[PDB]
RNA sequence: AGUAUGGGAGAGGAUGGUAGAAUUCCAGGUGUAGCGGUGAAAUGCGUAGAGAUCUGGAGGAAUACCGAUGGCGAAGGCAGCCAUCUGGCCUAAUACUGACGCUGAGGUACGAAAGCAUGGGGAGCAAACAGGAUUAGAUACCCUGGUAGUCCAUGCCGUAAACGAUGUCUACUAGCCGUUGGGGCCUUUGAGGCUUUAGUGGCGCAGCUAACGCGAUAAGUAGACCGCCUGGGGAGUACGGUC
């Protein structure tokens, strides 16, 4: 973050940027996961949903 | 209703004063399609209004009914199995239509011989501040404003 | 890759200090291998911050 | 709640069977008391004169303080083992909806 | 008493409550407010108007040592993390920069587990 | 089928050390009312200074981002970084042995998690257990605490939906599109396009199948060997015996 706010920026503006900032990290997301545990099982189970679903997106795409 | 958009029905204005106020106001107060006894007790009223003090009945109508207009309402919302009362603004149709509603009933609650000295006790007393239509708008926005927390 | 080629491993590490996605790169699996080996080097050398 | 009992021509139906299924059915219905505030029980007999294996049919019908009136059914070949169907059934279908409902 | 040109504010938000504390460098306090401390219990606690009315009490108080230049910390999830930053400038504050707080496990200690409601 | 010599990739295995993030506990600076939790509450914590915030110590456990239809391993299974010891695999040419092979009743070795014996450790989590709620009832789901255990050393235990529910080895049989590790060729604008091989994926002709579906990673066409089935229960049970 560690965003400047310049002489005649709003402070409303600056929100926004920061706000699309934090949103591009992705720092926020990372919070959520560490509310519960996650087992291995359903870890592998998503991840490999995921990928399937990527793929998916790609073969539509060059389709 | 699930669909459409019905249109509002023309209420002509009252014979006197020419108000489509008054005329709504003598609906609230008209009971079994007896209009023109609903006209006499409404005129009867503004008369007795009038003799306390010299203005505009029409004017003295509106000012109390600005008086007693309300401001913010809740609307029940069921989500989650919970009441969450929800603040929200009412459009100038249902301000007027619960000023009208709250001025009749008080008076119909009021314990005056006649409706017509009832119903001008009550312009009086909401002119004032304190009445029955002044406390319901009191416990409105006493309730609204506990709940402004919500959206 | 070395960790003393800190000016080509900073232009694959992000403001907070995380190392950037091959896919968003455009590097190869082998170059991202070694990358992330340097990175990870000169973190513990403190030639590059960990985080922030 | 009010107990509205009532039969057929066939069945035969009497104050003593009016008193026997109120004390029945307030029994196994005590626990909803305030939740339910009418009940209405019929009896027929179908194939009036004859006989089968079933040749009964109890109904109960009941009013829930709230929700909308529910209607259970049973064929058997006795009033008692008609009333017991009914019965069962009426309890199972009041625990789904209040457990539904919640 | 104490005269400090410059402040801190440290915004604490959770999915329950929300936290606002005004504090000078070297992290000294100078004040603070909760939104269930602004009235607002219950399942409005956790609203963002009452993160905003407590920003607004909080500046208001920390007000009185006149600093005008100040920096935003903001720590954790939930409602309140732009509302109150909103009411720190609404009460007269010039924020100098709004930076981010969050503690993230780098995989440390094991969370807790699954609520099945 | 195997041996010698050059290179390459890799969370393959054992041992030791070390880095930062975060949690808990303990002291101190500022400061004065709530904190915490839930569908809503309550239990609980705090005017004997809680919560928030700054600084300084103790110890434990796991390694964010990289990270992927990615990689390695006979299987079970392997995730910071560095060093030591160590197994297998891929790839090229030359030179050697000359069928030295496949399978395998018994037998033997390895074998997630829980559990057990002895001695250590204990941050977080959490079987049992206590309280608070919901409920007609709650011996549960939800909340507040919490012991064994989870961790380390040396042994035992022989079990899983230990699963592509699909034994190992060998040869042959349309095509199209990905990705990983090598080999070769041609353009070049310092990056690309085609080929062979060993893995890992998505489609699909013929063929097979009760159907669904499989389809060069076969459930197709053939051969060698082993294990196993004979209606649902009683029943992976009783008896005897081994551990
Ligand atoms: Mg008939
Ligand atoms: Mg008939
Ligand atoms: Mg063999
Ligand atoms: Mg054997
Ligand atoms: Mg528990
Ligand atoms: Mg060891
Ligand atoms: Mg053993
Ligand atoms: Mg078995
Ligand atoms: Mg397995
Ligand atoms: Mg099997
Ligand atoms: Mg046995």
């Amino acid at each position: 973050p560690q965003v400047k706010l310049k002489e005649g920026e709003p402070v409303d503006v600056a929100i926004r940027r920061f706000k699309r900032s934090c949103e591009k990290a992705g720092v926020l997301a990372d919070v959520r996961k560490r509310e519960f545990y996650e087992k291995p099982t359903q870890e592998r189970k998503r991840k490999k949903a995921a990928a399937v679903k990527r793929y998916q997106k790609k073969l539509a795409r060059e389709s | 209703p699930r669909r459409r958009v019905v249109a509002a029905r023309e209420i002509l204005p009252d014979p006197k004063f020419s108000s489509q106020t008054i005329a709504k106001f003598m609906n609230h107060v008209m009971q079994d399609g007896k209009k023109s006894i609903a006209e006499s007790i409404v005129y009867g009223a503004l008369e007795r209004v009038q003799e306390k003090n010299k203005v505009d009945p029409v004017e003295f109508f509106e000012t109390t009914l600005e008086k007693v207009r309300p401001m913010v309402e809740v609307k029940a919302r069921r989500v989650g199995g919970a009441t969450y009362q929800v603040p929200m603004e009412v459009r100038p149709s249902r301000r007027t239509a619960l000023a009208m509603r709250w001025l009749v009933d008080a008076a119909a609650k009021r314990s005056e011989k006649t409706m017509a000295l009832r119903l001008a006790g009550e312009l009086l007393d909401a002119a004032e501040g304190k009445g029955a239509a002044i406390k319901k708008r009191e416990d409105v926005h006493r309730m609204a404003e506990a709940n402004k927390a919500f959206s | 890759i070395d960790y003393k080629d800190i000016d080509t491993l900073k232009q694959y590490i992000t403001e907070n200090g995380k190392i950037v996605p091959s896919r968003i790169t455009g590097t190869k699996a082998r170059y991202q291998r070694q990358l992330a080996l340097a990175i990870k080097q000169a973190r513990y050398l403190s030639l590059i911050p960990y985080t922030d | 709640m009010n107990i509205e009992i009532r039969t057929d021509k066939n069945i035969h139906n009497s104050e003593r069977l009016i008193t026997y299924v109120r004390a029945e059915l307030t029994q196994e219905f005590q626990r909803h008391s305030e939740r339910i505030t009418h009940f209405s029980v019929h009896f027929s007999d179908e194939n009036g004169d004859k006989g089968g294996d079933k040749d009964i049919h109890c109904m109960i019908e009941a009013r829930p303080s709230g929700l909308k009136p529910v209607a259970v059914h049973h064929k058997a070949g006795n009033i008692d083992a008609s009333i017991h169907g009914a019965i069962e059934k009426l309890k199972r279908s009041l625990e789904h909806t209040f457990e539904k409902k919640e | 008493t104490r005269t400090v040109s410059e402040g801190v504010a440290h915004i604490h938000a959770s999915f329950n409550n929300t936290i606002v504390t005004i504090t000078d460098r070297q992290g000294n306090a100078l004040a603070w407010a909760t939104s269930g401390g602004q009235g607002f219990r219950g399942s409005r606690k956790s609203t963002p108007f009452a993160a905003q009315v407590a920003a607004e009490v909080a500046g208001k108080a920390a007000l009185d040592y006149g600093l005008k230049n100040l920096d935003v910390l903001v720590k954790g999830p939930g409602p309140g993390r732009e509302s109150a930053v909103r009411a720190l400038g609404a009460v007269g504050y010039k924020i100098n920069s709004i930076t981010d707080v969050t503690p993230i496990p780098h995989n440390g200690c094991r969370p807790p587990k699954k609520r099945r409601v």
